[PDB]
RNA sequence: AAACUUUCAGCAACGGAUCUCUUGGCUCUCGCAUCGAUGAAGAACGCAGCGAAAUGCGAUACGUAAUGUGAAUU
RNA sequence: UUGAGAAGCUCAGACGAGUAGGCAGGCGUGGAGGUUUGUGACGAAGCCUUGGGCGUGAGCCUGGGUCGAACAGCCUCUAGUGCAGAUCUUGGUGGAAGUAGC
RNA sequence: ACCAUCUAGUAGCUGGUUC
RNA sequence: UUUCAAUGGCCCGUCCACGGACCAAGGAGUCUAGCAUCUAUGCGAGUGUUUGGGUGAUGAAAACCCAUCCGCGA
RNA sequence: GUACGUGAAAUUGCUGAAAGCAUUGGAAAUCAGUCUUACCUGGGUGAGAUCAGUAGUCUCUCGAGACUAUGCA
């Protein structure tokens, strides 16, 4: 298993840990490790997009990086920076990758596009805090966005949804529309205001246009949606009483995970409706999830490196010495 | 085995004469064999240690070595307790509360605690306020590391700090809370600032609790009143005890120098129970370190 | 919650009605009283006006530094 | 109404003090040349019907509730309509996974708990 | 355990005999006479008592003063071992002071006797810097 | 009878003419948040009832109210976790710390500390707390 | 329920019999359940235990642990385990033992007794 | 003042109560019918395991043959 | 006006020593049936306790300590069911006493 | 003389008889 | 709770005497047949199944059923 | 820790404090519990539901509960 990670003093680490690798046992062998990178904290990485092969870095000051990892170690294939003006107050929420444009939301709401090639930025405005933003996956042009005292919103650039559109023509500001907004939930017994506050969302139509997505809020609450059924959640299940960090899916058994801040993370059953099972032996928040295949890399507070496999089987454990914000799977197959 | 109460007593009490006359006798013959070559009796006595638990405990990699290293000090320049040991050096402003409505008893160690650290506030918890409000409060009011003595039923039983603004918070659990009166040949504190040492923290986290308590105290001890007070890791077992030192001669000591300490108070333990990053909130905290009791069942395995 | 939830024992009608205090005869305004109780023990005071229950009694401010005081008869 | 006692102390038996075989429960001395029996002077007292207490305030601890003994959930939820009446109390042998369920449903029942930091610990 | 704990235990040191073969009477004012005494001065009284120079008074069984060499002999022994639990425990032999040495019956097989003895360092008090 | 259900009250009415079938034997309507129009739906549902019957289910009714308000500003408001004492992790930990306690030989560790500070020197060139009959051993 | 008087339902005589059961009844108040594989493809639910079975412990501080049944210890109804032992304080290696019914039989040694067995209790080897 | 004497409290003994258990007793029911001159019951003496103040066995001495389970005994 | 456990609630007045002896109502223990959607390894029972509470009382409830596997309330059934003493039985332990004495 | 049953031999009597 | 003060206070049971060193545990109107009264219950010029027979598939020593007598009453 | 589950009382040692049966109170030591946050009223802002000069589904018996949409007057 080849996998690379962000500390928060912008070091990234290059781990060559192979299955059984358990730092706790003195018999075991340490992965092999391979650093470059900033040492400084103000430089220090927030999100590890991976371009297929490449692999997209954001940094604290915004100086996104872009390292190939067909060469070991990877070099800096392409650096972008940010304007400093949209970091006073904002802060970097999400990145992710849709057909050539890289995504770099702010918290107050800045959306952030450039186009891989073309090298062409716009920027988008959108409602209030932001939390959570996510891009649909088959679907081109659909954004999700959500944040505290922020029902999730779809802005559809495109109206209809054909198969492909022409990139130059995405993201422009005259020609993004929210097609669905979430309805709160009715009060409580209490007769409460359930509050809202989104943190992470997923698309989840592959394992259920016809928008199937889920979100998670920090109230610990996990919200499914269906825009074809209504704008309220179709069902809603109290997972946790911590707020719940990040959301996710698991393509090897085609389901869904979650993890919440007390370093919890377990898998979620839509179609039993109920938590079944658990990855067990992870201490303190988990700063990242990173799935692919059949492999699930979880790092957290506690410093260390937990590889588990879609059936939450301890495979592989690592210490890693500083501080991690987050990790990515390169190989899913063994190092040999 | 023998369900007969009597002759199993009579069975054990013939296995143990046996017992201790054999292994009396390779003790002597041990012993005659040793006095007559030397050469024996020190290559026995540089191999058969007797073990301990701090010997025998559980490899963890997360034990620094003592030659420095680069990346922690990377990671230690920067941090929440850096405005502490960098070229500025804030001088720490402690502010100490209790839960709400506490007693006496509360108070008569809060007094303690306030002898321990000069310049060192102390409000009375009152009315609807919370930790997490406080911090904000005693953050624009520049105080830089909130204590909160949690008591119930006449006992101080538990103590959180935050560090402020936004810097980790801990949950201990103190236990054997002794005051000053409580202890047999104790001292009446002076003002001068007590001097800190710190022992047995050689895991990482160890360092964040040691960095943690390391803030609480002024960095210039008044050596001239020599008073120490002391945080020591035994078995995740930290000790605070508070002490006047003077040095004398002493015969035993290895180079004729001993100091004598007279115990000034309070004397409790803490045993660490949460760590959180950022202020305090028991609901929605990001936790750091979680003590999983299930876990510390094994006497040879800490996280301190 | 205004439905009573309880038995609700209301107090029979009290038939004590509040009649006006009838002080003491040397009580009368003008006159010089010894204060008897309170942190002004010993001073003597003028007597103002006769209260409900009290006497509104001062001391000559720039004599014996009693200010104007209610006091029990 | 207040909740008057005619007596505090208990009714000790006699020569209860003399011998440790002896107990200190009250039994009626059953001895006819027994000078306490005889209720001369200084002699200990006796339980008479008289001492009896109030039957409006019988049963009322000091604060004017009666003790209630609850097992479980479903017994606090009993004392909905009794709450100026009865105080809860928690039995010995209920765990501290129950205690803390009874005492948070008794919070909002507006119910007396006589035993509420037992078993427990507070964190805030 | 111990009965009591009149110092630390970095600065004590202990030596007990259980189901001892003498009397308990005895042992009981020879302990009451070397209790408070330091280890130097014990050592020599107990000696001194051994070869007829000092008597052990009667306090609570007078029925005055004796030489019970019987109990004695245990204590010496018992003294010398925790003079040497000192020395593995890196303690000070000047200040050693018999804190807390202390008789109890055992069962009756006679009247033998548990004996235990506790050993601290003279405790000081260093100036106050005022 | 009147009694709560997920955070709404009913009010429960069972006749005469249903006793032998328990599944159909109470009959539910669900009153109004609104108190006096909840109380008129107790006079109106039992109507020519007995007054007395009449009387004790609008007792219920306001002493329910006031037991759902209490629970909702109890969740509003902060409250400790009750979090429960264990004997056995206590008894477990009062026997290590006091093993612990043993080996952590305070006063020798802080004195090997202390004086080792002093030989290197960490305070002044003659620090205030040693006498200066001491300190002759320290060069020597 | 039982129905048959000549099953004794008294705790005292089944006390009695389980703990002064000769070395033969014995051999079958040790018995394991099979894996899923075994127990799904040789047809058999459950089998006495054997020396030199591969078996998984199930249950207990050794959860999770394999390893070839060394021997059996009937006396005291337990099983002992390659590697699966307990370090004493002179560093001996003194093995520990776990219940038959508390492990599950992952590889059986087949001998020809055991494939009659097999068939015999409706087996398919 | 102190010892001594008493009382109280703490700790350490002493003792083995209580509580819980229980391959034991007690009681009732049911089924059956079988010791010995072809050497019984009992007693002694041996044998090897051993704890024997127990057990099994008889110079083939914890038993041999045959049968069964099928791989121990500690 | 809600105050029918009609075996409930409510009004009034008088009265109060007590051996033998009579009557009534209650408290407690082991086991039985039913019941409490009963309690229990987040600690049952027991025991300790200058912690608190209830009952005139028999007694009951409870906090804390100790402990480690079972227990209880309520309605009936049942009995080897309640101790201060019998120079009671058994065990344990005292003062005599480190006395008489060897 | 002793031993085992009869034997829980013979009671106007003694001592005791539990919230 | 301990102690002090003022006041009162003569060892308990038993029949002067007899028992009492202390503590724990055990320790005494029981079961059964007959009779008499009283109360409750069922039926009532009747009344009582349980010697026995029938029967009981969940435990079958129970519960259920009842032929012929027989008692006591008239 | 085999003088081993729990471990009572009588009883013994040590340490600490005090002193040389009941009534009532003092001194010393200790302990119980003790409340503030709510009620009403007014407005602003949004929320929804038992509201809609609103549409559907399921279970009971017109309307009674449970819902899912949509709106927030």
């Amino acid at each position: 298993m080849k996998l690379l990670l962000g500390d928060e003093i912008g070091q990234l680490k290059f781990i060559e840990i192979k299955k059984g690798t358990d730092t706790s046992n003195p018999e075991s062998e340490a992965p092999v490790i391979q650093k470059f990178g900033e040492l400084d904290r103000e430089k220090g990485v927030l999100f590890m997009l991976k371009h297929e092969m490449n692999v997209f870095v954001a940094r604290k000051n915004g100086t996104i990086e872009c390292w190939n990892v067909n060469q070991e170690p990877p070099i800096l294939s392409s650096l972008w920076q940010l304007d400093s003006s949209l970091l006073e107050t904002a802060s970097i929420v999400s990145m992710k990758y849709s057909n050539g444009w890289l995504m770099l939301a702010l918290s107050d709401g800045n959306l952030l596009f450039r186009h891989i090639e073309s090298s062409k930025l716009r920027k988008l405005q959108l409602h209030g805090p932001l939390s959570a933003v996510e891009l649909h996956p088959r679907i081109p042009g659909i954004i999700a966005a959500g944040g505290k005292e922020n029902d999730v919103c779809l802005y559809s650039c495109n109206p209809t949804c054909k198969s492909n559109i022409d990139e130059l023509e995405l993201w422009r500001t005259e020609n993004v529309v929210k097609v669905f907004q979430g309805k709160n939930v009715k009060n409580d017994s209490l007769n409460l205001r359930v509050r809202v506050w989104i943190t992470g969302i997923v698309f989840t139509e592959d394992i259920i246009l016809c928008f199937h997505f889920a979100t998670i809020t920090h109230y610990g609450q996990l919200r499914f949606y269906d825009t074809k059924h209504g704008r309220r959640p179709v069902s809603t299940f109290d997972v946790s009483t911590s707020p719940l960090s990040h959301v996710g899916l698991l393509p090897s058994i085609k389901l869904l995970y979650f993890a919440d801040k007390r370093a919890q993370i377990s898998i979620f059953d839509h179609s039993k409706k109920k938590v079944i099972g658990r990855f067990q032996g992870v201490k303190g928040a988990p700063s990242s999830i990173h799935c692919l295949g059949n492999v699930v890399a979880i790092t957290g507070l506690d410093r260390n490196v937990r590889i588990f496999d879609a059936d939450r089987k301890p495979l592989a454990n690592a210490y890693i010495k500083a501080l991690p914000t987050s990790i990515i799977v390169i190989n899913e197959r063994d190092a040999e | 085995k023998i369900k007969n109460k009597i002759v199993r007593q009579q069975q054990y009490m013939k296995a143990l004469h046996q017992k201790n006359k054999d292994k009396l006798e390779r003790r002597k013959e041990r012993a005659k064999e040793e006095e007559k070559d030397p050469e024996k009796k020190r290559l026995r006595l540089s191999e058969n240690i007797p073990a301990t638990i701090e010997s025998k405990r559980v490899y963890d990699e997360t034990i620094i070595e003592d030659k420095p290293d680069e990346e922690l000090q990377a990671e230690l320049k920067d941090d929440e307790f850096s405005a502490y040991f960098s070229e500025e050096r804030k001088v720490p402003k402690l502010l100490v509360t209790t839960s709400k409505r506490a007693s006496r008893k509360c108070y008569d160690f809060a007094s303690e605690l306030l002898d321990c650290f000069p310049n060192a506030e102390f409000r009375k918890r009152t009315g609807d306020i919370e930790v997490h409000e406080i911090a904000e409060a005693a953050a624009k009011r520049g105080y830089t590391d909130l204590l909160v003595l949690n008591e119930d039923r006449k006992k101080t039983n538990a103590l959180t700090l935050v560090h402020l603004p936004n810097g980790p918070s801990f949950y201990f659990t103190l236990s054997n809370l002794q005051t000053a009166k409580e202890i047999s040949n104790h001292g009446r504190s002076t003002g001068h600032i007590p001097e800190l040492i710190i022992n047995n923290f050689s895991t990482r986290l160890g360092m964040t609790v040691a960095r943690a308590f390391q803030s609480l105290f002024i960095q210039t001890p008044q050596i001239q009143g020599r008073q120490v007070v002391t945080i020591h890791c035994q078995r995740d077992f930290l000790f605070f005890r508070r002490h006047r030192y003077a040095f004398r001669e002493k015969s035993n000591m290895p180079d004729g120098i001993g100091t004598g300490l007279q115990e000034l108070g309070p004397r409790f333990t803490m045993r660490l129970r949460m760590v959180q990053k950022g202020v305090w909130d028991r609901k929605e905290g990001e936790v750091f370190f979680e003590s999983n009791a299930g876990e510390e069942s094994d006497r040879r395995k800490f996280w301190l | 919650k205004y439905y009573p939830a309880y038995r609700e024992n209301v107090p029979k009608k009290a038939r004590k009605a509040v009649r006006p205090t009838k002080l003491r005869a040397s009580l009368a305004p003008g006159t010089v009283c010894i204060l008897l109780a309170g942190r002004f023990r010993g001073k003597r005071v003028v007597v103002l006006s006769q209260l409900e229950d009290t006497l509104v009694v001062t001391g000559p401010y720039k004599v014996n530094g009693v200010p104007i005081r209610r006091v029990n008869h | 109404v207040n909740i008057i006692k005619k007596r505090t102390k208990p009714f000790k038996r006699h020569q209860s003090d003399r011998f440790k075989r002896v107990g200190e429960s009250w039994r009626k001395p059953r001895g006819i040349d027994s000078c306490v029996r005889r209720r001369f002077r200084g002699t200990i007292s006796m339980p008479k019907i008289g001492y009896g207490n109030n039957k409006k305030t019988r049963y009322c601890m000091p604060n004017g509730l009666k003790a209630f003994l609850v097992r479980n959930v479903s017994d606090v939820e009993l004392l909905l309509m009794h709450n100026k009446t009865y105080a809860a109390e928690i039995a010995g042998n209920v765990s501290a996974r129950k205690r803390v369920e009874i005492v948070e449903k008794a919070r909002a029942l507006g119910v007396k708990v006589t035993n509420a930091g037992a078993k427990v610990r507070s964190q805030e | 355990r111990y009965s009591a704990s009149p110092a630390l235990e970095t600065k004590c040191a202990k030596a007990r005999g259980a189901y001892l073969r003498t009397h308990f009477k005895n042992s009981r004012e020879v302990a009451f006479t070397i209790n408070g005494m330091s280890l130097k001065k014990a050592f020599i009284f107990l000696d001194n008592v051994k070869e007829h120079k000092q008597a052990v008074p009667f306090r609570r069984f007078n029925g005055q003063a004796r030489w019970p060499v019987k109990s004695v002999k245990f204590f010496y022994d018992l003294l010398k071992n925790a003079e040497a639990n000192a020395e593995a425990k890196g303690l000070d032999m000047d200040k050693l002071i018999i804190k807390h040495v202390q008789v109890n019956a055992a069962p009756k097989q006679s009247s033998p006797s548990h004996i235990e003895i506790i050993v601290a360092e003279e405790e000081e008090a260093v100036p106050k810097a005022n | 009878t009147v009694r709560e259900d997920n955070g709404k009250l009913y009010l429960y009415m069972k006749t005469i003419e249903r006793a032998h079938f328990p599944s159909k034997l109470w009959q539910r309507i669900k009153l109004s948040k609104n108190y006096a129009k909840a109380l008129e739906q107790i006079d109106q549902q039992l109507l020519y009832w007995p007054g007395r019957q009449i009387h004790r289910c609008k007792q219920r009714l306001t002493r329910l109210t006031q037991y759902l308000l209490k629970a909702r500003r109890l969740a509003l408001k902060h409250q400790p976790a009750l979090i429960p004492i264990k004997p056995k992790q206590a008894h477990r930990e009062a026997s290590r710390e006091r093993k612990a306690l043993i080996a952590a030989k305070l006063e020798k560790n802080i004195e090997k500390e202390l004086v080792k500070r002093l030989k290197s020197g960490v305070y002044g060139d003659q620090p205030l707390n040693v006498n200066e009959e001491i300190w002759n051993k320290v060069l020597a | 329920m039982k129905f048959s008087r000549d099953v004794t339902s008294s705790r005292r005589k089944q006390r009695k019999a389980h703990f002064g059961a000769p070395s033969s009844v014995r051999r079958v108040l040790m018995s394991a359940p099979l894996s899923k594989e075994l127990r799904e493809q040789y047809k058999i639910r459950s089998l006495p235990v054997r020396r030199d079975d591969q078996i998984t412990v199930i249950r207990g501080s050794n959860k999770g642990r394999e390893g070839k049944i060394t021997s059996v210890y009937r006396k005291k109804f337990l099983l002992l385990i390659e590697r699966v032992t307990r370090e004493k304080a002179n560093g001996a290696s003194a093995p520990v033992g776990i219940d038959a019914s508390k492990v599950v039989i992952t590889k059986l040694h087949l001998d020809k007794d055991r494939k009659d067995l097999i068939v015999r209790k409706g087996g398919k080897v």
